[PDB]
């Protein structure tokens, strides 16, 4: 390559914590490398973040006597030269951990497409953030209410099952009082046994009506609960994507920047 | 009748209850709320002969009622003493079907279901063999604990009911050793309290290391000296009275049953620390033995069910094929058609948190046709699969428009254990009900979440087809692994120590991992290096996992607070977690177990099987200690609203309540009282948002004038502290606050006979709608840091008051004596001068106790400044700080214990929430025009620096505790990036000298002092 300066490297980021590296190296193909500095705050630390096999792997770079290298012996004059060589090779000289090649840098330059152009973007953030929480707040209320109603038909189902057997208890015992109490008829209690029979039979009509009413009363908000999930997921990626808008607007400035809004 | 699911809140004058009859008729009877089932039966059979077919009627007590409750379950109401209100009736009807089974077992089942919060018939009606196997096999440890409870009865039963509250270490810190006259304590003994009214107090000058046997010996030798002078043989005849007396904490239910040094008891140590006189009392041991109830435990009905086989399975290490999983189809995905373009299924094999292979995705398909039928291929061999491997997968949607930059978002996630609990590899067709994506989650997959299908059937479901290898495949036995073991065949001592000294969350490099694995045999010399060694090994191999199993088999035990880290989400292996459980069994005391009971409960979710060693250890400890068991039940009950952990916590609660003994009565009384309070708060909340405090006051006094609420809100142990008894409810002090979220202040009375010298009124704030879990975690951290400071030699005593969550966004908060908020401080007596707080403390107390109040104020300020800076608790306003009259202050509202404000209003806050206000400077400096150059402020700086250094030295424990609480579900504790805040504030990466420099720079930035 060339004797190019260390600070202005394409792959290099300075004073970047572990969590920024972890969130930047997400859903990333194999062979992606990233060079940063350790949080131990000694000079010439230069941790390298190679992501292989779905998880990031940290490789230390040493600075012994002005030379660089992952391990003894050290024979690299410049860490830029070291990374260029390891982009040329595929980690063959080291332990054969799949021998991946440094292929995809995390470039801060290959992206995109002073106080005046920041107030307009802050105003639109708050209005949509509350709506997503508004959908979620009644998402919990409907879901809990559905479960309270889901068990209600089950509660009605037992009462129907109890009463349906109860009318059968009369019917299996209906045959014994067919004639011996109808011998009298007019003043005998047979005028009451059907009068007792229609009392309970009218009662089970209301319960099966209330159960039938509740059968479709449950599905009205269930589709609405289905529609709320449709409406909530139709706005979910926008909340995630509008969060990343700070990535391209906190550079070139770093005062009361955190206070102006 | 109440519940308000399909009915209404029960306030009828007289409630109509319909009645059936076995011959086939119906009876209408109007009755009252207070009527019992026998009372119902009286008017039922009064009109039974009036109705026809009276000859088919049997005897009065010949059969039993049955009806339908609000839980959609049929309840055979065997208990005839129940009133008409508490029946939880869903429909006002009654039926009789005659008894068919054992009355006592179904009474016990009803009690267990009520204490749990849902009927156990749900646990009966499940087709999963794992649930039934767990319910069958946990009764072994239940029976073992019950048998242990009666080894030397009645002593063991007393130890179970009233376990001794003992300090963890018998050693006594130096800062409280100098508070004793020649190492002796003065105790006051109350004796022979009786209807004879011969109450006596005796002051005993006894040493700190004495035993309760010596205490009663001194008490009887001081009591007998007044009634008789004795002839030097009469006094020697007291050898028959040492077995007849048991100490008790006066005004509390804490007995000194075990033979311990007196200064090791927490009550005596607290009395020494705060300076109060330790006031004890004596009683006959026969009274204590007679007052405790008979402990019974009978095997349940679902046991004794023990009375498929082909080629005796096959070992998994003989397979020579890769891993294939077929994604068949999703029944529905609930996403918009025109807006969101395409969906796909993203899967991946995981072990804990780290993947064992690259994640693979199916081809993107439109929402209209969610059918894939694609064989996903993973680059992991079948024998390379570890025991704790899991398949983590989710249904995701892609938005590839607006110039590329696809917006991959999750719709629903799920995890399948790749191995059954019977060590068998997953095979055949399988259907998974996908779980909803948690709020505020960024990652595409959810490997932190628990396994299993969603019980809810209105959720997306995916059909999984697993490869079939002509027979069921079993994980190899330990003998086969040991056969595969041993088949693989300086200045480095300092490097291993340097690796071991750092926190578990520090950076670990590839060369460090290779060095650790290359020196794995030398790592036995440093037993503390086990977590680093386990992160060093990669589990996607076979021989090295066998080697690590061989190493863990012979690994020496480590500290409980170190092996307790091995139970978090990073280590899912059964062998590693079993080793951690063995260390906990052999090294963790009961008191430290109660210290970390909440985290040990919350790390039960990371377990991949219901039946394992950790749950057996926790249940065996809970069933032999009612103090541990009380908080075990309440911690398991507080998380039962969560459907994702409802099943396993419910089964555990069923086992516990089956074998907890006679504590079911007290737990049921607490459940009844808290349920009535929840109902009252819900009624006052959902209906009276826009009513002035007079309306809520009159409604509350009308609700509490009812006989049932009074009868349910007396005579139950306080859930915050089981020793405290909540007796008579005085309604004069019970009130509603200024309605922050309508908190409920409740005042009770001590029913203890000898309780006038102690507090006679128990105050608990009832808050509904506020998540109290972050407050419990903050107060636990506060307690642990205060204990560390007191052990080190710093008298930085703080106030970690009681706080417990009893359900979904509801809980109890302990209230302290004589505390006023700084809002209330400047509200009265005068636009407030800078000398307000110092003058108020001068007016509250003066003379020779003025200096004690001042230095107590300074020590409390130092402790809480260090605490709130380190933890990064939410911004301490002047309304979250309350100061007592004696001088000590504290903080009350820990809304967010890890800032949780760093994402909004900028990106890097790193703020100090509690800054020393100028009034605080004036009072700390005893009142002066200048504060900074005062030598007292230099002493305050020294206190703060020493406290910060001690917490920095012990930061590993706090990091482990946070990593264990990670999986609970708090919004600000969802990934290790949240624990990165507590890691950065203590400056673990920087060395010891410059970490103090960072602390000094932050504390100067807060105070605007160049220094």
């Amino acid at each position: 390559n060339n004797n190019m300066s260390l600070q202005d490297a394409e792959w290099y980021w300075g004073d970047i914590s572990r969590e920024e590296v972890n969130e930047k190296l997400r859903d990333t193909a194999d062979g992606t490398f990233l060079v940063r500095d350790a949080s131990t705050k000694m000079h010439g630390d230069y941790t390298l973040t190679l992501r292989k096999g779905g998880n990031n792997k940290l490789i230390k770079i040493f600075h012994r006597d002005g030379k660089y290298g992952f391990s003894d012996p050290l024979t690299f004059s410049s860490v830029v030269e070291l990374i260029n060589h390891y982009r040329n090779e595929s980690l063959a000289q080291y332990n054969p951990k799949l021998d991946v090649k440094l292929l995809y840098p995390v470039s801060k330059y290959q992206q995109d497409q002073v106080g005046k152009k920041l107030h307009e973007y802050n105003t639109q953030f708050q209005e949509k953030s509350r709506e997503y929480d508004r959908l979620y707040e009644e998402y919990t209320r409907t879901s809990q209410e559905i479960q309270m109603k889901r068990t209600a038909i089950e509660a009605f189902n037992e009462t129907i099952k109890i009463f349906e057997e109860q009318c059968q208890t009369q019917e299996r015992y209906s045959k014994e009082y067919i004639e011996k109490f109808k011998r009298e008829g007019n003043e005998k209690e047979i005028q009451r046994i059907m009068h007792n029979y229609d009392k309970l039979k009218s009662r089970i009509s209301e319960i099966i009506d209330s159960r039938r009413r509740l059968e479709e009363d449950l599905k009205k908000q269930a589709a609405e609960y289905r529609e709320i999930d449709k409406r909530m997921n139709s706005i979910k990626p926008d909340l995630i994507q509008l969060r990343k808008t700070r990535d391209q607007y906190l550079m070139w400035l770093t005062k009361k920047l955190n206070e102006w809004l | 009748s109440s519940g308000e699911l399909w009915g209404i809140h029960l306030m009828p004058p007289r409630i109509l209850v319909e009645c059936l009859l076995p011959n086939g008729m119906i009876v209408t009877l109007e009755c009252l709320r207070e009527a019992t089932l026998i009372t119902i039966k009286h008017e039922l059979f009064k009109e039974a002969r009036k109705y026809p077919l009276h000859q088919l009627l049997q005897d009065e007590s010949s059969y039993i009622f049955v009806s339908v409750t609000q839980e959609a379950e049929r309840e055979e109401f065997f208990d005839e003493t129940r009133r008409l209100c508490d029946l939880r009736l869903f429909q006002p009807f009654l039926k009789v079907i005659e008894p068919v089974g054992n009355r006592e077992e179904k009474i016990l089942n009803r009690e267990i279901g009520f204490a749990i919060g849902m009927p156990v018939c749900e646990f009966d009606m499940v087709k999963d063999p794992e649930v039934q196997d767990f319910r069958r096999n946990i009764l072994n440890v239940c029976k073992e604990a019950v048998d242990l409870r009666d080894l030397n009865s009645p002593h063991s039963r007393a130890m179970y009911v009233y376990p001794p509250n003992v300090e963890s270490s018998p050693e006594l810190p130096k800062h409280i050793y100098n508070k004793l006259d020649k190492g002796q304590i003065i105790v006051v003994i109350w004796v022979i309290v009786s209807p004879n009214n011969d109450k006596q107090k005796y002051t005993l000058k006894i040493n700190h290391d004495c035993v309760p046997e010596q205490v009663i010996a001194e008490a009887i030798r001081k009591k007998t000296r007044s009634m008789l002078l004795s002839s030097e043989q009469l006094k020697l005849c007291v050898l028959e009275y040492q077995g007849k007396y048991i100490l008790k904490v006066c005004g509390c239910d804490e007995y000194f049953l075990e033979k311990y040094p007196l200064s090791q008891y927490k009550y005596i140590r607290s009395c020494i620390m705060l300076g109060r006189m330790p006031n004890l009392m004596l009683m006959a041991k026969e009274s204590l033995y007679s007052q405790l109830p008979m402990d019974c435990f009978t095997m349940p009905s679902y046991s004794r069910r023990i009375s498929n086989g082909e080629t005796s399975t096959k070992s998994l290490w003989v397979i020579n094929s890769a891993l294939r999983i077929k994604i068949l189809c999703a029944t529905y995905v609930n996403v918009n058609i025109r807006d969101i373009d395409k969906i796909y299924v993203r899967t991946g094999i995981y072990h804990g948190g780290e993947p064992l292979c690259d994640n693979v995705n199916t081809q993107r398909v439109p929402c209209s046709n969610p059918r894939w039928n694609e064989w996903l291929n993973y680059d992991i061999y079948i024998p390379d699969l570890p025991r704790a491997a899991r398949l983590c997968l989710s249904i995701c949607s892609v938005k590839g428009r607006k110039g590329a930059k696809e917006e991959h978002c999750p719709l629903a996630w799920g995890n399948i254990n790749l191995f059954d609990y019977t060590d068998t590899l997953v095979s055949g067709k399988m259907a998974l009900n996908l779980w909803p994506v948690p709020h505020g989650l960024e990652d595409l997959l959810n490997p932190i979440g628990v396994t299993g299908s969603n019980p809810n059937k209105e959720t997306p479901c995916l059909e999984l087809e697993f490869d079939w290898f002509s027979s069921v495949v079993k994980f190899p036995d330990m003998s086969v692994i040991e056969e595969h073991a041993n088949w693989s065949v300086e200045n480095d001592k300092e490097q291993l120590k340097a690796i071991s000294t750092r926190d578990p969350l520090s950076e670990i490099t590839e060369q460090e991992k290779d060095f650790l694995w290359s020196h794995r045999h030398y790592c036995v010399t440093i037993p503390e290096i086990l977590p680093k060694l386990l992160l060093s090994v990669k589990w996607n191999s076979r021989d090295e996992v066998a080697q690590m199993y061989c190493l863990v088999k012979d690994w020496p035990p480590i500290k409980p607070e170190q092996a307790m880290e091995l139970l978090d989400c990073n280590y899912p292996d059964p062998m590693v977690r079993g080793f951690a459980v063995r260390c906990l069994e052999k090294y963790l005391t009961d008191d430290k177990l109660s210290q970390y009971l909440i985290q040990l409960v919350q790390v039960l979710k990371y377990e991949q099987y219901l039946d394992n060693l950790l749950v057996r250890f926790l249940l065996k400890k809970a069933l032999t200690n009612q103090r541990i068991g009380h908080f075990f039940f309440w911690h398991l009950k507080s998380e039962m609203h969560n459907k994702t952990v409802s099943q396993r916590f419910g089964l555990l609660l069923e086992s516990y309540c089956r074998a907890c003994g006679m504590y079911l009565k007290h737990l049921n009384r607490q459940v009844e009282a808290m349920e009535k309070l929840i109902n009252l708060t819900d009624i006052l909340k959902q209906e009276k948002k826009d009513e002035t405090q007079k309306v809520q006051m009159k409604f509350l006094v009308e609700q509490m004038r009812r006989p049932d609420f009074m009868d349910a809100l007396q005579g139950f142990l306080s859930p915050l502290n089981p020793a405290h008894q909540l007796g008579n409810l005085r309604l004069e002090e019970c009130r509603i606050m200024s309605s922050a979220k309508r908190p409920l202040w409740l005042n009770w009375e001590n029913p203890d006979i000898m309780s006038e010298l102690l507090f006679q009124n128990n105050e608990i704030i009832f808050k509904n709608g506020d998540d109290l879990r972050q407050d419990m975690l903050t107060l636990q951290i506060i307690r642990i840091m205060e204990n560390i400071w007191q052990n080190q030699g710093l008298d930085l005593r703080m106030l970690p008051y009681g706080c417990l969550s009893i359900g979904d966004c509801v809980g109890l908060i302990e209230v302290v004596r004589n505390s006023h908020t700084i809002m209330q401080i400047q509200c009265k007596g005068g636009q407030f001068n800078s000398h307000t707080l110092h003058q108020w403390l001068k007016d509250k107390n003066k003379g020779e106790i003025y200096d004690a109040a001042i230095d107590l104020f300074t020590r409390s300020c130092a402790g809480y400044c260090v605490a709130t800076f380190i933890l990064g608790i939410g911004d301490r306003h002047n309304s979250n700080i309350m100061v007592k009259d004696d001088g000590q202050l504290f903080h009350i509202d820990f809304g967010h214990f890890l800032d949780h404000k760093k994402k909004k209003f900028g990106y890097k806050r790193e703020r100090v929430p509690f800054v020393l206000t100028q009034d605080f400077l004036i009072v700390i400096s005893k009142g002066a025009q200048e504060c900074t150059k005062t030598r007292e402020f230099e002493r305050f700086q020294e206190m703060c620096y020493k406290a910060y250094l001690a917490i920095r030295q012990h930061a590993n424990l706090f990091i482990n505790l946070f990593s264990m609480m990670l999986g609970s579900g708090m919004p600000e504790l969802q990934s290790f990036d949240d624990i990165a805040y507590i890691r950065k504030t203590l400056a673990l990466d920087k060395t010891e000298q410059e970490a103090l420099e960072y602390f000094m720079k932050q504390m100067n930035d807060a105070h605007h002092g160049g220094w």
